[PDB]
Protein backbone atom coordinates (compact mmCIF):
# COMPACT_ATOMS: atom_id res chain seq x y z
CA UNK A 1 0.00 0.00 0.00
CA UNK A 2 1.41 3.25 -0.95
CA UNK A 3 0.10 4.81 2.75
CA UNK A 4 2.37 1.58 4.30
CA UNK A 5 5.21 2.54 1.85
CA UNK A 6 5.45 5.93 3.04
CA UNK A 7 4.89 5.00 6.53
CA UNK A 8 8.25 2.76 6.04
CA UNK A 9 9.85 6.07 4.94
CA UNK A 10 9.10 7.62 7.62
CA UNK A 11 10.76 4.62 10.10
CA UNK A 12 13.34 4.74 7.90
CA UNK A 13 14.26 8.59 8.39
CA UNK A 14 14.16 8.21 11.56
CA UNK A 15 16.97 5.57 11.77
CA UNK A 16 18.74 7.91 9.50
CA UNK A 17 18.62 10.96 11.86
CA UNK A 18 19.76 8.53 14.27
CA UNK A 19 22.87 7.24 12.37
CA UNK A 20 21.60 3.42 12.37
CA UNK A 21 22.95 2.04 9.97
CA UNK A 22 21.93 -1.37 9.95
CA UNK A 23 18.09 -0.25 10.63
CA UNK A 24 18.46 2.10 7.82
CA UNK A 25 20.00 -0.10 5.53
CA UNK A 26 17.37 -2.75 5.97
CA UNK A 27 14.52 -0.44 5.65
CA UNK A 28 16.11 1.26 2.28
CA UNK A 29 16.31 -2.14 0.92
CA UNK A 30 12.93 -3.70 1.55
CA UNK A 31 11.37 -0.18 0.47
CA UNK A 32 13.60 -0.23 -2.80
CA UNK A 33 11.66 -3.82 -3.08
CA UNK A 34 8.35 -2.87 -2.73
CA UNK A 35 8.33 0.33 -5.08
CA UNK A 36 9.89 -2.06 -7.62
CA UNK A 37 6.75 -4.02 -7.36
CA UNK A 38 4.41 -1.10 -7.77
CA UNK A 39 3.74 1.82 -9.87
CA UNK A 40 3.71 4.53 -7.00
CA UNK A 41 2.28 8.21 -7.17
CA UNK A 42 4.35 10.84 -8.19
CA UNK A 43 4.42 12.21 -4.69
CA UNK A 44 5.73 9.09 -3.10
CA UNK A 45 8.52 8.75 -5.83
CA UNK A 46 9.69 12.19 -4.94
CA UNK A 47 9.67 11.49 -1.33
CA UNK A 48 12.09 8.23 -1.73
CA UNK A 49 14.45 9.78 -3.67
CA UNK A 50 14.45 12.56 -1.40
CA UNK A 51 15.34 9.97 1.32
CA UNK A 52 17.86 7.91 -0.41
CA UNK A 53 20.00 11.03 -1.31
CA UNK A 54 19.24 11.80 2.82
CA UNK A 55 20.76 8.29 3.42
CA UNK A 56 23.72 8.55 0.77
CA UNK A 57 24.56 12.24 2.74
CA UNK A 58 24.16 10.10 6.24
CA UNK A 59 26.66 8.51 5.21
CA UNK A 60 29.02 10.91 3.33
CA UNK A 61 29.05 12.82 6.86
CA UNK A 62 30.32 9.94 8.61
CA UNK A 63 32.97 8.72 6.43
CA UNK A 64 35.42 11.55 7.62
CA UNK A 65 35.31 9.69 11.37
CA UNK A 66 36.85 6.56 10.15
CA UNK A 67 40.12 8.09 10.21
CA UNK A 68 39.70 10.65 13.17
CA UNK A 69 40.93 9.53 16.42
CA UNK A 70 37.56 9.35 18.85
CA UNK A 71 38.39 12.96 20.65
CA UNK A 72 39.02 14.34 17.56
CA UNK A 73 35.72 12.93 16.49
CA UNK A 74 32.18 15.12 16.76
CA UNK A 75 29.15 14.14 18.51
CA UNK A 76 26.61 12.72 15.99
CA UNK A 77 24.09 14.52 17.35
CA UNK A 78 26.05 17.81 15.82
CA UNK A 79 26.46 15.88 12.55
CA UNK A 80 23.41 15.62 12.78
CA UNK A 81 22.51 19.69 13.23
CA UNK A 82 25.16 20.47 10.60
CA UNK A 83 23.60 18.21 7.93
CA UNK A 84 20.14 20.34 8.52
CA UNK A 85 21.81 23.42 8.34
CA UNK A 86 23.60 23.02 5.18
CA UNK A 87 20.79 21.42 3.34
CA UNK A 88 17.85 22.96 4.72
CA UNK A 89 15.81 23.07 1.72
CA UNK A 90 16.00 19.13 1.82
CA UNK A 91 15.24 18.71 5.21
CA UNK A 92 12.21 20.96 5.18
CA UNK A 93 10.53 19.06 1.99
CA UNK A 94 11.62 16.45 3.96
CA UNK A 95 9.71 17.69 6.65
CA UNK A 96 6.69 18.05 4.71
CA UNK A 97 6.35 14.61 3.18
CA UNK A 98 7.13 12.68 6.42
CA UNK A 99 4.55 14.40 8.47
CA UNK A 100 1.84 14.25 5.52
CA UNK A 101 2.49 10.78 5.03
CA UNK A 102 2.38 9.65 8.82
CA UNK A 103 -0.97 11.76 8.68
CA UNK A 104 -2.04 9.68 5.65
CA UNK A 105 -1.29 6.74 7.87
CA UNK A 106 -2.89 7.75 10.96
CA UNK A 107 -6.13 8.78 9.27
CA UNK A 108 -5.86 5.25 7.77
CA UNK A 109 -5.33 3.44 11.25
CA UNK A 110 -8.50 5.35 12.53
CA UNK A 111 -6.46 7.21 14.75
CA UNK A 112 -7.60 10.78 14.09
CA UNK A 113 -6.22 13.27 16.74
CA UNK A 114 -3.01 11.67 15.64
CA UNK A 115 -3.92 12.50 11.99
CA UNK A 116 -4.78 16.20 11.92
CA UNK A 117 -1.76 16.73 14.46
CA UNK A 118 0.66 15.36 11.68
CA UNK A 119 -1.17 17.22 8.72
CA UNK A 120 -0.84 20.71 10.55
CA UNK A 121 2.27 20.15 10.51
CA UNK A 122 3.29 19.57 7.25
CA UNK A 123 1.00 22.39 6.66
CA UNK A 124 3.28 24.56 8.51
CA UNK A 125 6.34 23.31 5.41
CA UNK A 126 4.31 24.10 2.75
CA UNK A 127 6.14 26.94 2.29
CA UNK A 128 9.06 24.13 0.99
CA UNK A 129 6.26 23.43 -2.04
CA UNK A 130 7.15 25.58 -4.37
CA UNK A 131 5.22 24.36 -7.22
CA UNK A 132 1.23 26.25 -6.52
CA UNK A 133 -0.59 22.93 -8.05
CA UNK A 134 1.16 20.71 -5.51
CA UNK A 135 -0.10 23.37 -2.46
CA UNK A 136 -3.62 23.34 -4.28
CA UNK A 137 -2.95 18.93 -4.39
CA UNK A 138 -2.56 19.25 -0.69
CA UNK A 139 -5.45 21.66 0.21
CA UNK A 140 -7.22 19.04 -2.17
CA UNK A 141 -6.27 16.09 -0.25
CA UNK A 142 -6.76 17.80 3.16
CA UNK A 143 -10.43 18.55 1.84
CA UNK A 144 -10.98 15.22 1.20
CA UNK A 145 -9.76 13.96 4.76
CA UNK A 146 -12.39 15.94 7.08
CA UNK A 147 -14.86 15.09 4.36
CA UNK A 148 -14.23 11.26 5.98
CA UNK A 149 -13.49 12.61 9.12
CA UNK A 150 -17.04 14.91 8.93
CA UNK A 151 -15.24 17.89 10.14
CA UNK A 152 -17.56 19.45 7.41
CA UNK A 153 -16.13 23.12 7.87
CA UNK A 154 -12.91 21.97 7.86
CA UNK A 155 -13.36 20.64 4.12
CA UNK A 156 -15.23 23.19 3.01
CA UNK A 157 -12.35 25.77 3.77
CA UNK A 158 -10.02 23.58 2.69
CA UNK A 159 -12.00 22.93 -0.80
CA UNK A 160 -11.88 26.51 -0.94
CA UNK A 161 -8.45 26.83 -0.68
CA UNK A 162 -7.93 24.44 -3.42
CA UNK A 163 -10.04 25.97 -5.73
CA UNK A 164 -8.79 29.10 -5.63
CA UNK A 165 -5.59 28.07 -6.85
CA UNK A 166 -7.38 26.09 -9.53
CA UNK A 167 -9.36 28.75 -10.89
CA UNK A 168 -6.26 30.18 -11.86
CA UNK A 169 -4.62 27.48 -14.42
CA UNK A 170 -6.42 26.98 -17.16
CA UNK A 171 -5.56 23.29 -17.39
CA UNK A 172 -7.01 21.96 -14.44
CA UNK A 173 -11.12 22.12 -14.86
CA UNK A 174 -11.14 18.13 -14.17
CA UNK A 175 -9.96 19.13 -10.39
CA UNK A 176 -12.08 22.40 -10.19
CA UNK A 177 -14.32 20.12 -10.61
CA UNK A 178 -13.95 17.93 -7.99
CA UNK A 179 -13.91 20.96 -5.85
CA UNK A 180 -17.27 21.89 -6.70
CA UNK A 181 -18.12 17.77 -5.81
CA UNK A 182 -16.51 18.32 -2.47
CA UNK A 183 -18.40 21.77 -1.98
CA UNK A 184 -21.91 19.68 -3.07
CA UNK A 185 -21.11 16.50 -0.50
CA UNK A 186 -20.41 19.03 2.22
CA UNK A 187 -23.86 21.01 1.46
CA UNK A 188 -25.45 17.27 1.37
CA UNK A 189 -24.07 16.78 5.10
CA UNK A 190 -25.29 19.75 6.00
CA UNK A 191 -28.97 19.40 4.41
CA UNK A 192 -28.81 22.36 2.32
CA UNK A 193 -29.99 20.21 -0.47
CA UNK A 194 -30.43 23.01 -2.79
CA UNK A 195 -26.58 24.37 -2.19
CA UNK A 196 -25.68 21.09 -2.94
CA UNK A 197 -27.43 20.41 -6.07
CA UNK A 198 -26.72 23.19 -7.45
CA UNK A 199 -22.92 22.55 -7.31
CA UNK A 200 -23.78 18.96 -8.52
CA UNK A 201 -24.67 20.79 -11.56
CA UNK A 202 -22.00 22.68 -12.22
CA UNK A 203 -19.71 19.69 -11.68
CA UNK A 204 -22.19 18.09 -14.25
CA UNK A 205 -21.91 20.89 -16.63
CA UNK A 206 -17.57 20.67 -16.68
CA UNK A 207 -17.62 17.10 -17.05
CA UNK A 208 -19.43 17.39 -19.98
CA UNK A 209 -17.22 19.98 -21.34
CA UNK A 210 -14.30 17.37 -20.99
CA UNK A 211 -16.20 14.39 -21.75
CA UNK A 212 -15.72 12.63 -18.58
CA UNK A 213 -17.85 9.77 -18.72
CA UNK A 214 -17.36 8.73 -15.39
CA UNK A 215 -17.41 12.01 -13.23
CA UNK A 216 -20.66 12.70 -15.84
CA UNK A 217 -21.86 9.74 -14.52
CA UNK A 218 -21.22 10.17 -10.50
CA UNK A 219 -22.38 13.94 -10.97
CA UNK A 220 -26.20 12.79 -12.37
CA UNK A 221 -26.27 10.19 -10.00
CA UNK A 222 -25.45 12.87 -6.71
CA UNK A 223 -28.13 15.05 -7.58
CA UNK A 224 -30.47 11.64 -7.55
CA UNK A 225 -29.15 10.91 -3.88
CA UNK A 226 -30.20 14.54 -3.00
CA UNK A 227 -33.69 14.06 -4.34
CA UNK A 228 -33.74 10.98 -2.37
CA UNK A 229 -32.36 12.32 0.86
CA UNK A 230 -35.27 14.59 0.54
CA UNK A 231 -38.03 11.93 -0.13
CA UNK A 232 -38.58 13.37 -3.36
CA UNK A 233 -38.71 9.43 -4.30
CA UNK A 234 -39.93 10.94 -7.93
CA UNK A 235 -38.10 13.48 -8.51
CA UNK A 236 -34.79 11.46 -8.42
CA UNK A 237 -35.41 8.81 -10.71
CA UNK A 238 -35.11 10.98 -14.01
CA UNK A 239 -31.55 11.13 -12.57
CA UNK A 240 -30.56 8.04 -11.77
CA UNK A 241 -32.06 6.64 -15.28
CA UNK A 242 -29.29 9.32 -16.91
CA UNK A 243 -26.65 8.16 -14.36
CA UNK A 244 -27.65 4.60 -15.50
CA UNK A 245 -27.41 5.89 -18.96
CA UNK A 246 -23.97 7.19 -18.73
CA UNK A 247 -22.29 4.43 -17.28
CA UNK A 248 -23.56 1.88 -19.29
CA UNK A 249 -22.76 3.34 -22.46
CA UNK A 250 -19.11 3.51 -21.78
CA UNK A 251 -18.50 0.11 -19.60
CA UNK A 252 -17.93 1.51 -15.94
CA UNK A 253 -19.07 -1.80 -14.23
CA UNK A 254 -18.07 -1.00 -11.11
CA UNK A 255 -20.41 1.91 -10.77
CA UNK A 256 -23.12 -0.32 -11.38
CA UNK A 257 -24.31 -1.85 -8.90
CA UNK A 258 -24.65 1.63 -6.56
CA UNK A 259 -26.25 3.64 -9.69
CA UNK A 260 -29.38 0.88 -9.84
CA UNK A 261 -29.62 0.58 -5.97
CA UNK A 262 -31.73 3.90 -5.13
CA UNK A 263 -33.51 3.31 -8.22
CA UNK A 264 -34.66 -0.09 -7.03
CA UNK A 265 -35.56 0.93 -3.96
CA UNK A 266 -37.51 3.88 -4.84
CA UNK A 267 -39.93 1.63 -7.38
CA UNK A 268 -40.45 -0.50 -3.92
CA UNK A 269 -41.31 2.56 -2.23
CA UNK A 270 -43.63 3.90 -4.88
CA UNK A 271 -45.53 0.87 -5.55
CA UNK A 272 -44.11 0.44 -8.90
CA UNK A 273 -43.13 -3.36 -8.18
CA UNK A 274 -43.08 -4.22 -11.79
CA UNK A 275 -40.41 -2.18 -12.42
CA UNK A 276 -39.08 -2.66 -9.18
CA UNK A 277 -38.29 -5.98 -9.87
CA UNK A 278 -36.52 -5.50 -13.21
CA UNK A 279 -34.05 -2.62 -11.80
CA UNK A 280 -33.38 -4.93 -8.98
CA UNK A 281 -32.76 -8.17 -11.15
CA UNK A 282 -30.27 -6.15 -13.56
CA UNK A 283 -28.42 -4.53 -10.00
CA UNK A 284 -28.26 -7.70 -8.61
CA UNK A 285 -26.56 -9.15 -11.88
CA UNK A 286 -24.00 -5.94 -12.35
CA UNK A 287 -23.47 -6.94 -8.61
CA UNK A 288 -22.77 -10.32 -9.71
CA UNK A 289 -20.67 -9.42 -12.21
CA UNK A 290 -18.10 -7.12 -10.28
CA UNK A 291 -17.92 -8.92 -7.67
CA UNK A 292 -19.40 -6.20 -5.36
CA UNK A 293 -19.94 -7.96 -1.42
CA UNK A 294 -21.39 -4.55 -0.10
CA UNK A 295 -24.12 -4.35 -2.80
CA UNK A 296 -24.98 -7.94 -3.13
CA UNK A 297 -26.08 -8.12 0.86
CA UNK A 298 -28.17 -4.64 -0.16
CA UNK A 299 -29.88 -5.91 -3.40
CA UNK A 300 -30.65 -8.61 -1.22
CA UNK A 301 -31.89 -6.59 1.49
CA UNK A 302 -34.27 -4.83 -0.57
CA UNK A 303 -36.32 -8.60 -1.39
CA UNK A 304 -36.04 -8.99 2.81
CA UNK A 305 -37.79 -5.92 3.18
CA UNK A 306 -40.30 -5.38 0.13
CA UNK A 307 -41.29 -8.92 -0.45
CA UNK A 308 -40.19 -11.47 2.05
CA UNK A 309 -42.83 -10.51 4.42
CA UNK A 310 -40.44 -8.96 5.89
CA UNK A 311 -38.19 -11.26 6.75
CA UNK A 312 -37.01 -10.05 10.03
CA UNK A 313 -34.15 -13.09 10.48
CA UNK A 314 -32.36 -12.55 7.59
CA UNK A 315 -32.81 -8.16 8.04
CA UNK A 316 -30.99 -8.74 11.31
CA UNK A 317 -27.72 -10.43 9.80
CA UNK A 318 -27.98 -7.58 7.38
CA UNK A 319 -27.72 -5.17 10.11
CA UNK A 320 -24.67 -7.15 11.51
CA UNK A 321 -22.81 -7.66 8.48
CA UNK A 322 -22.90 -3.69 8.24
CA UNK A 323 -22.46 -2.70 11.75
CA UNK A 324 -19.14 -5.08 11.27
CA UNK A 325 -17.95 -3.01 8.88
CA UNK A 326 -18.26 -0.09 10.10
CA UNK A 327 -20.76 1.40 7.74
CA UNK A 328 -23.29 3.05 10.17
CA UNK A 329 -24.43 5.73 7.94
CA UNK A 330 -26.03 3.30 6.01
CA UNK A 331 -27.37 1.23 8.80
CA UNK A 332 -29.09 4.32 10.19
CA UNK A 333 -30.61 4.69 7.06
CA UNK A 334 -31.51 1.15 6.64
CA UNK A 335 -33.09 0.58 9.70
CA UNK A 336 -35.42 3.84 9.19
CA UNK A 337 -36.44 2.62 5.54
CA UNK A 338 -37.93 -0.39 7.71
CA UNK A 339 -39.16 1.43 10.34
CA UNK A 340 -40.92 3.27 7.91
CA UNK A 341 -42.11 0.32 5.45
CA UNK A 342 -43.79 -0.85 9.01
CA UNK A 343 -45.58 2.49 9.13
CA UNK A 344 -47.17 2.82 6.12
CA UNK A 345 -48.03 -0.61 6.71
CA UNK A 346 -50.06 0.52 10.11
CA UNK A 347 -47.70 -1.85 12.06
CA UNK A 348 -46.70 0.72 14.37
CA UNK A 349 -45.49 -1.94 17.29
CA UNK A 350 -43.01 -2.94 14.33
CA UNK A 351 -42.19 0.80 13.23
CA UNK A 352 -41.52 1.27 16.72
CA UNK A 353 -39.38 -1.26 16.87
CA UNK A 354 -37.19 -0.47 13.96
CA UNK A 355 -37.06 3.08 15.11
CA UNK A 356 -35.46 2.04 18.64
CA UNK A 357 -32.92 0.26 16.50
CA UNK A 358 -32.18 3.35 14.80
CA UNK A 359 -31.26 4.87 18.51
CA UNK A 360 -29.09 2.20 19.14
CA UNK A 361 -27.11 2.44 16.31
CA UNK A 362 -26.72 6.34 16.63
CA UNK A 363 -25.64 5.85 19.92
CA UNK A 364 -22.32 3.69 18.82
CA UNK A 365 -18.70 4.97 18.91
CA UNK A 366 -18.49 5.65 15.63
CA UNK A 367 -15.13 7.74 15.48
CA UNK A 368 -14.24 7.28 18.94
CA UNK A 369 -10.42 9.03 19.11
CA UNK A 370 -7.64 8.55 21.98
CA UNK A 371 -5.96 11.61 23.84
CA UNK A 372 -1.83 11.24 23.20
CA UNK A 373 -0.13 10.74 26.91
CA UNK A 374 -3.06 13.34 29.08
CA UNK A 375 -3.06 12.21 32.21
CA UNK A 376 -6.34 11.73 34.35
CA UNK B 1 21.69 4.01 22.76
CA UNK B 2 21.91 1.30 20.35
CA UNK B 3 18.87 0.19 17.83
CA UNK B 4 18.33 -4.13 19.05
CA UNK B 5 20.16 -4.46 15.35
CA UNK B 6 22.84 -2.21 16.25
CA UNK B 7 23.06 -4.54 19.85
CA UNK B 8 23.38 -7.76 17.61
CA UNK B 9 26.10 -6.12 15.71
CA UNK B 10 27.74 -5.68 18.68
CA UNK B 11 27.04 -8.90 20.07
CA UNK B 12 28.69 -10.68 17.18
CA UNK B 13 31.94 -8.46 17.82
CA UNK B 14 32.19 -9.32 21.56
CA UNK B 15 32.07 -13.02 19.77
CA UNK B 16 35.31 -12.21 17.86
CA UNK B 17 33.51 -12.24 14.41
CA UNK B 18 35.17 -10.40 11.73
CA UNK B 19 33.11 -7.33 9.84
CA UNK B 20 32.68 -10.08 6.89
CA UNK B 21 31.71 -12.48 9.22
CA UNK B 22 29.31 -10.01 10.43
CA UNK B 23 28.06 -9.12 7.22
CA UNK B 24 27.42 -12.04 5.96
CA UNK B 25 25.55 -13.48 9.20
CA UNK B 26 23.22 -10.09 8.74
CA UNK B 27 23.01 -9.81 5.31
CA UNK B 28 24.98 -6.56 4.99
CA UNK B 29 27.52 -5.29 2.98
CA UNK B 30 31.07 -5.11 4.47
CA UNK B 31 30.65 -1.67 3.80
CA UNK B 32 27.65 -0.84 5.82
CA UNK B 33 29.17 -3.20 8.66
CA UNK B 34 31.90 -0.83 8.58
CA UNK B 35 30.22 2.35 8.80
CA UNK B 36 28.13 1.07 11.51
CA UNK B 37 31.26 0.33 13.40
CA UNK B 38 32.21 4.08 12.98
CA UNK B 39 28.51 4.73 14.10
CA UNK B 40 28.27 2.54 17.56
CA UNK B 41 32.01 3.14 18.27
CA UNK B 42 31.01 7.18 18.26
CA UNK B 43 27.67 6.70 20.14
CA UNK B 44 30.14 4.23 22.91
CA UNK B 45 32.50 7.01 22.58
CA UNK B 46 35.53 4.12 21.82
CA UNK B 47 38.37 4.25 19.49
CA UNK B 48 38.43 0.65 19.07
CA UNK B 49 37.14 -2.80 18.13
CA UNK B 50 38.40 -4.32 21.38
CA UNK B 51 37.50 -0.70 23.46
CA UNK B 52 33.87 -1.07 22.02
CA UNK B 53 33.59 -4.62 23.28
CA UNK B 54 34.69 -3.89 26.75
CA UNK B 55 31.88 -0.34 26.98
CA UNK B 56 29.55 -2.25 25.74
CA UNK B 57 30.39 -5.80 29.05
CA UNK B 58 29.52 -2.19 31.22
MN1 LIG C 1 7.86 1.48 -9.10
Amino acid sequence: SSSSIGEKINEWYMYIRRFSIPDAEYLRREIKQELDQMEEDQDLHLYYSLMEFRHNLMLEYLEPLEKMRIEEQPRLSDLLLEIDKKQARLTGLLEYYFNFFRGMYELDQREYLSAIKFFKKAESKLIFVKDRIEKAEFFFKMSESYYYMKQTYFSMDYARQAYEIYKEHEAYNIRLLQCHSLFATNFLDLKQYEDAISHFQKAYSMAEAEKQPQLMGRTLYNIGLCKNSQSQYEDAIPYFKRAIAVFEESNILPSLPQAYFLITQIHYKLGKIDKAHEYHSKGMAYSQKAGDVIYLSEFEFLKSLYLSGPDEEAIQGFFDFLESKMLYADLEDFAIDVAKYYHERKNFQKASAYFLKVEQVRQLIQGGVSLYEIEV
Amino acid sequence: VLTPRECLILQEVEKGFTNQEIADALHLSKRSIEYSLTSIFNKLNVGSRTEAVLIAKS
